[PDB]
């Protein structure tokens, strides 16, 4: 489906309408129809969504470098003057919300909505056709709102224990329902360890051979241990599939959803992408993930480190200002001292940051970001490129936390600049070499 | 299967629909034709051999038509 | 106030655009205090325009100069003087904060240096001939205008120029909570703001004009712009600050412009934020607000 | 011809077209879409363009 | 804003149903947390920060001794009331450490408790469930152009 | 021959036109690729190659000699027929690796003798 | 679409008669055969 | 293990505008749910209480300016948009400002019809000079929520009106909060509830009840 | 005042457990506002009996075991936490349950005292291996909501006692989500989808109308206040 503007719509829909409402009796003749669209009288609405209903349109976002550069959706009357895209296909048509614009064409003859039914809906291309992979799989937000529904946390509220000597187990829940009036309570951490007793869901291969092998468990009862969200989160998938039991990094999900693809009809995987949609939204709110200046640590060693390369630059510098060094190679040998430290500062950064922190979390569930990137903005920024394509041996030791200096900011432009002229001559190069491919 | 319930457009599931056609391209021209030739009977001649929707477009009706295997076709 | 103070390689007795290599792009180590590098188009106009630095000044011959004080002897004297491109590869320019001492002097040991490469080099307070006139001096005045500009790289920053000049005058105009500099005096030099020549006192206020009568005997009056259509469609309107009663002295501001509020430049309002990803309706840059 | 012409050295490929007195059978996908043909891919090859349909004896009799 | 953070409006909420800090008092937009990290945008964060002490007021950091990061040094910058306008200069701003001893004070929404910590962060209220967010969330002020 | 639709994942249809999903599968990430662009188009366009490197004509042993500025490969081959010498290698282009190529090792009759791009209308 | 009829079949794009038309004036003489009987009209 | 003692809900004063509200007790797990269905309920359907439309005799149009006044019209609606009226309605019912020579105008200068009110005339309106003259009439009306000003080529004004975006809104800030009744714990909730004078707490948290208990059916 | 068109509340029954409840139109934005409220009321605030505390004959001392039956201890507790009997007592009430032999117990076998009535008899307890017996007493006390295992005392002086959680309300399970209709007489308004899955105990219309009741009466506190101020029937 796409949110689809009412106004954009009646004109697109125009000559369809006005014969629906010559139909019904609303307006006598052709003239008296147009008239009553074009000045938008109320009865119109009504029959705009008669004739829209199941009728397809295409959908274009520019430039168009694969076919799943359009796709067909089912229009809805949306209110307001945008168009409301579904976020999984985001991917494909490279949309970004900044404020791109995106071309509606109405296809016509029969054969035409054939087509944009059969061939080009969009939940019958899910996967690339290039190299096979899921395109439409959740991203960004439902990443991590997914990965912190199946993270797994130590001590959390609720953790099966479990009881010794005056007590029992203490971990155990009667069903799911149950899990969810303890968590609804303070009682049970989404994320803590327990184990339950499942009948509706599927265990997985191993431990299905052990408990049933008869067998299965249609309706049948069977306890694992998990957390309450690795529970949840196997609900979104097939009832015949297997329980996972995984925190899901980006990659995990890949990995699944290019298996429903091998093992069940399309149909399947489109309506449980959408659930992973949904859930991973409702979980990355609740994820609690912000910024602030204080989630933003930088590592104590990184002074030491600064001056520990800083008199091995200033020596190697001292043996070229004594004459005998080789220019070159002395400030060759300044890009290998900074380059070796702009690692440590990244391996002395990393041991830093605790792994719940909102902005690893980010990067390690494979949502977005790098670590080059969090390093820059903690710690140093590193090493910069002359506009001639050498590199300064002048590093830069502040980072963007801490702020740059005039002539350490003067100097990044420098190469910075070079680089987003660089992204400028490469689309124009390469449609120019896809142009002949196609050819 | 259980794959839920299909909300309009992919109903019925391709998946079942391929099973009736030799190709997707097939499945166009299939139905596609199918279509064209109930429109005429509204106004070839013959279906909706289904039971109609309230509303439903033919093209949607020729879907079902075909998913209930209630027509035949011949490669060219 | 950008469109003017733009410079552009375009044009007869020029290159053409598709010609010019990267070359021209790639900002000169010549540019500081001269031509803002961290301003210029997104599109394949890069580095071809860009616009005039803040305290940059235009040479009868041609040539940008950008001012400075002479050091002489680890001291920074209150000359300024205004230097070209060719005497500023003569001389060893000291970085524009650097520590002061008492009356002032050098105080920390050592001093940051421009070569003529232009090559950054440390020397002490023994070398220097000219200092820095201030911070911002590479700057141009619509970059001058992002708060906490030292902490984004120049690609969000130029980004983030360009946009300023792409904002709409509100109705309200609310001026920024967190500012910079320049938000004074980029608005008073813009013209957009109504300024009283001469000191002296409101003789009427309307919406319509008002007018002052000076201590000189002498009566100014000014029309104020009301919903004038702008070039692209924006609103003008000017709307008096000052009332009856009111002294006022030369070079106040008596009208705030479209985009201004109480003298300083107001491109938008001040928002309360919250950076929680909420329920997939702001995701991939989207937005959320109150229907407030 | 005109798949080339349209493709690049238009004048070039023109002149050696008219020269070589060239005939294009329009076979090629490209020479389709400038004259609004059906492409010779997908949907529009033979066999599924020329499928033809009726409802089976069993079908109408249910009605 | 000013930064180079930009994005189209793609929803907006009854002011009942929104996050709205313990005083009741809803915010105005929401921004996406993945955006802000791999664009080297982060003033943005800063000034949203700094947005909500100009907002707010504050004071010292004094009696007995001016605090040690106050020492290079902000100077009669030690109180401002609510509402006051700041001024940061581009390559001489505010600088991190005189952020954090801003960022404690000052109360009052009107009642003497404290709607923001040192963190710069809140505890939000859904006004679709009612129920509080699981964890503290950045809210501040930001300067956004139309 | 042409297998599995990447798309369907299941035997391509016999309307496919895969010549153009070929064209843009491979052009896509062309905007993704900073050893680039220049090479790719390098190759579908079949010039010779920037830095030409040599190729084995026949299979034998090599014997390597560095003059001044230069390399001079020579293949006995196991003919062992006619000598087949290489004669001024700029030292800029070093040589390839099994490690790096040494006097003595064995070649194929493909095989690359130095660091660089092989003339495909050579090979 | 306003009868609810059918939709018809396609003709000739005027742009190609344009492309004829704009050849001829090369001096290159262009025309369009059918399988036979040769040369078809434009009109 | 029912533990029943009815709900308790006890008033409260803080301000003259605002009154704190408390009920005790309730089961574990519901002041939240209770309180934030009683503040969305709160900030949305309580009745006012707000100004439609305006004419000014001399302005056909929100566009221009008056002679003498130093707000130009469409700066005065913003400033009359902070009126904050009550009017026992119902139908729509027109109020009265003249106000001629220098001086300040103000909520205070409206002259309201018989069955109407005006809680905040302190309100700066306008601000004349010697040839400043102000004569605008104000039509209020009654309903609920923000309604967007409607346009008099939908209604079937003239020229001349000035229609206006109403905010029929008496309650102004509202927020909650609950402290549990160790195990037994039960849940109290306090609800702090603000109005803008239109109302007192007391009567809109009537209204969001009323309002709120009618909806509830099975 | 208020006049508003219009309300309605219709239910897709799922199972003989569980119904699908949705009211249509709401006014914006009271999908939202209601419908967490009422998931709260049906889940924590309808009155039901269930078990409290249970103590094994055998188990006093032992972790986890139960010789004679392929049942362990936690096995059956959550086996037992099942039981669904409505209890008319007000007061702990101690069933008890005694079998021996080889054979297969159920919640028919257990004696309830006179005001307990099990609603579930075929519900599987534990299956006793060739030769053994079985002793359980069990404690049920009336409650509401979701009261989980209470050691207050804690267990204390009780050797082999074992407190359980307590599932005391007859809906297990409930869900709620939020569609907009319509055709644009109504544009956007508010459609709330209640999922309810219940104890045999009550019907799902039971349990809405309980809380229906339940949460009416809990905001005539507010409305008692005045009653001024109204709104459409
Ligand atoms: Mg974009």
């Amino acid at each position: 489906q796409c949110g689809l503007p009412k106004l954009m719509a009646l004109e697109l829909f125009k000559p369809f309408v006005m014969k629906r409402l010559v139909d019904l009796n609303h307006a006598q003749n052709i003239k008296s129809a147009k008239r009553m669209v074009e000045r938008q009288r109320p009865q119109v609405w009504d029959v705009l969504e008669e004739v829209i209903a199941e009728h397809p349109v295409l959908l274009n976002r520019a430039p168009t470098l694969h076919r799943l550069g359009i796709q067909a959706f089912e229009p809805q009357l949306v209110e307001g003057k945008a168009i409301q895209l579904h976020p999984l296909v985001c991917e494909a048509f490279n949309a970004d919300f900044d404020g791109d614009q995106m071309a509606v064409h109405l296809p016509l003859s029969a054969e035409a909505q054939a087509e944009a039914r059969i061939l080009m809906l969009s939940s019958n291309n899910i996967l690339s056709p290039a190299s096979g992979k899921p395109l439409a799989m959740p991203r960004l937000d439902m990443v991590t709102g997914l990965y912190y529904l199946t993270t797994l946390v130590e001590g959390a509220t609720g953790e099966y224990q479990a009881a010794t000597k005056d007590a029992p187990e203490q971990g155990v829940y009667s069903s799911p329902a149950e899990a969810i009036m303890a968590m609804d309570r303070g009682a049970l951490s989404v994320r803590a360890k327990i184990k339950v007793r499942l009948t509706e869901l599927r265990p997985p291969t191993d431990l299905e051979a052990q408990l049933f092998e008869n067998g299965w468990k249609p309706g049948d009862a069977w306890t694992a241990e998990t957390t309450l969200g690795r529970v949840m989160f196997n609900e979104l998938l097939p009832k015949s599939y297997p329980f996972v039991n995984e925190q899901m990094h980006k990659k995990v999900q890949a990995r699944i959803i290019n298996d429903l693809a091998e093992r069940f009809p399309m149909i399947v995987v489109a309506q449980t992408v959408d659930k992973l949609k949904d859930a991973g939204f409702y979980w990355a709110t609740r994820s609690g993930v912000t910024v602030s200046m204080a989630d933003v640590l930088v590592p104590p060693q990184k002074q030491e480190i600064l001056e520990r390369h800083e008199a091995e630059a200033d020596a190697i510098e001292r043996k070229y200002q004594r004459g005998a060094l080789n220019h070159t190679e002395r400030n060759e040998s300044l890009v290998k001292i900074w380059q070796d430290a702009t690692e440590e500062v990244g391996k002395a950064l990393e041991e830093f940051y605790p792994a719940d922190n909102p902005i690893i979390t980010i990067v390690k569930s494979g949502a977005t970001g790098n670590l080059t990137q969090t390093r820059t903005l903690a710690g140093m920024k590193g090493l910069v490129t002359n506009p001639k394509g050498e590199f300064i041996p002048r590093p830069i030791k502040s980072s963007f936390r801490e702020g740059l200096t005039v002539l350490e900011y003067f100097i990044n432009t420098h190469g910075a600049r070079k680089g987003l002229a660089d992204t400028a001559l490469r689309t124009a190069d390469s449609g120019y070499l896809t142009r002949r491919l196609v050819d | 299967s259980a794959y839920d319930t299909p909300l309009g457009i992919t109903n019925p599931p391709i998946d079942e629909l391929l099973s009736r056609a030799s190709s997707k391209y097939a499945l166009v021209i299939y139905a596609a034709k199918r279509a064209r030739q109930i429109n005429d009977y509204y106004n070839e001649y013959v279906g909706p051999l289904v039971e109609p929707g309230l509303q439903e477009k033919p093209l949607s009706i020729a879907l079902r038509e075909i998913h209930g295997d209630l027509l035949e076709h011949t490669e060219g | 106030l950008t469109h003017k103070r733009r410079l552009s390689a375009l044009g007869p007795g020029g290159l053409s655009r598709e010609r010019a290599g990267l070359e021209v792009r790639d900002v000169h180590p010549s540019h500081y205090g001269r031509m803002c590098p961290i301003e210029t188009p997104e599109g394949p106009n890069i580095g071809l325009i860009g616009s005039l630095s803040v305290y940059a000044r235009v040479n009868p011959f041609g040539f940008i100069e950008t001012p400075y004080r002479k050091v002489e002897n680890g001291v920074v004297t209150d000359q300024i003087d205004y230097l070209t491109a060719d005497e500023e590869d003569r001389h060893v320019v000291a970085q524009a904060n650097s520590p002061t001492d008492e009356n002032g002097r050098f105080t920390e040991d050592r001093v940051m240096v421009r070569k003529k490469g232009g090559e950054v080099e440390f020397v002490s307070a023994d070398q220097v001939d000219y200092m820095d006139v201030s911070p911002r001096q590479m700057v141009s005045v619509a970059t001058a205008m992002i708060p906490f500009l030292e902490h984004d790289d120049a690609n969000r920053a130029l980004m983030g120029a360009n946009m300023q000049r792409q904002a709409v005058p509100l109705v309200r105009s609310e001026a920024p909570l967190v500012g910079t500099g320049m938000e004074l005096r980029a608005a008073i030099d813009a013209g957009d703001v109504v300024v009283a020549d001469k000191t002296g006192v409101i003789e009427e206020v309307s919406a319509d004009y008002i007018t002052v009568m000076a201590d000189d005997g002498t009566r100014q009056s000014y029309r104020l712009r009301k919903f004038a259509r702008s070039n692209h469609g924006t609103c003008a309107n000017q709307r008096p600050i000052v009332d009856a009663g009111q002294r006022v002295e030369a070079g106040q501001v008596i009208a705030d412009g479209p985009c201004t509020q109480n003298g300083e430049m107001a491109l938008g309002k001040n928002l309360l934020v919250a950076i929680m990803p909420w329920e997939g309706h702001n995701y991939e840059d989207a937005i959320i607000l109150s229907n407030r | 011809w005109l798949s080339a012409a349209s493709f690049q050295e238009t004048t070039r490929v023109l002149t050696d077209a008219a020269i070589n007195c060239r005939s294009d059978k329009l076979n090629g996908l490209k020479e389709n879409v400038i004259i609004g043909k059906l492409i010779p891919a997908g949907t529009g090859i033979s066999r599924y363009r020329n499928i033809q349909v009726q409802p089976t004896e069993e079908a109408r009799a249910a009605a | 804003g000013r930064h180079g953070n930009k994005g189209v409006i793609g929803k907006i909420l009854p002011v009942e149903d929104m996050p709205f800090l313990p005083d009741g008092t809803p915010v105005d937009i929401i921004l996406n947390t993945h955006g802000v990290p791999r664009r080297m945008n982060i003033g943005q964060i800063l000034e949203t920060h700094l947005g909500w002490v100009a907002k707010a007021g504050w004071n010292i950091d004094v009696a007995a001794g001016v605090p040690d990061w106050a020492s290079k040094l902000p100077e009669e910058l030690y109180s401002a009331p609510a509402d006051s306008t700041v001024a940061t200069p581009v390559f001489d701003g505010a600088q991190e450490g005189e952020l954090a001893g801003l960022l404690g004070s000052t109360l009052p929404n009107r009642d003497g408790e404290v709607m923001v910590d040192a963190d710069g962060k809140s505890t939000l209220f859904d006004g679709r469930s009612g129920e509080p967010f699981p964890y503290p969330v950045t809210v501040g002020y930001m300067y956004i152009l139309k | 021959c042409y297998g599995r639709s990447m798309a369907t994942g299941k035997l391509v249809d016999i309307g496919e036109a895969v010549g153009i999903v070929a064209a843009q599968s491979i052009g896509e990430p062309g905007t993704q690729l900073t050893g680039g662009l220049p090479r790719v188009q390098e190759l579908f366009e079949a010039r010779v190659p920037r830095n030409k490197a040599p190729i084995a004509d026949v299979a034998g042993r090599v014997r390597l000699e560095e003059s001044d500025k230069f390399f001079k490969i020579t293949i006995v081959p196991d003919d062992g027929g006619e000598e087949v010498v290489y004669d001024k290698l700029s030292k800029r282009q070093r040589l390839r690796v099994i490690g790096v190529l040494s006097d003595g090792d064995h070649v194929e009759v493909g095989d690359q003798l130095m660091e660089g791009a092989a003339d495909p209308h050579e090979v | 679409i306003v009868k609810g009829e059918n939709i018809p079949e396609p003709g000739i794009p005027e742009s190609f008669k344009v492309l004829l038309k704009e050849l001829q004036s090369l001096c290159l003489n262009v025309e369009v055969l059918s399988s036979d009987g040769a040369a078809i009209e434009m009109r | 293990m029912l533990i029943s003692q009815r709900p308790t809900l006890s008033e409260e004063t803080v301000a003259e505008n605002r009154s704190r509200f408390v009920i005790e007790p309730l089961e574990p797990g519901f002041g939240y749910t209770l309180g934030n269905s009683l503040r969305r309920t709160l900030l949305s359907s309580i009745p006012g209480a707000a100004v439609t439309s305006i004419r000014i005799d001399g302005v056909l149009h929100e566009f221009t300016t008056v002679p003498g006044v130093k707000e130009d019209v469409t700066d005065i609606i913003l400033n009359l948009k902070g009126l904050v009226v009550s009017s026992d309605d119902d139908e729509p019912v027109t109020m009265y400002l003249r106000k001629q020579g220098p001086g300040v105008v103000t909520a205070g200068d409206i002259v309201p019809p018989a069955g109407v009110t005006v809680h905040n005339p302190d309100m700066h309106i306008a601000t004349l000079n010697d040839k400043g003259k102000l004569e605008v009439e104000l039509v209020v009306e009654r309903g609920r929520g923000y309604v967007p000003a409607v346009q008099n080529k939908a209604s079937g004004a003239e020229i001349g009106r000035i229609p206006v975006d109403s905010i029929y809104s008496p309650v102004l800030k509202v927020t909650y909060k609950v402290e549990a009744t160790q195990r037994t714990d039960f849940d109290k909730l306090i609800i702090d509830v603000e109005t803008k004078n239109s109302i007192s707490p007391r009567d809109a948290l009537a209204s969001a009840g009323g309002t709120l208990v009618e909806l509830f059916g099975l």
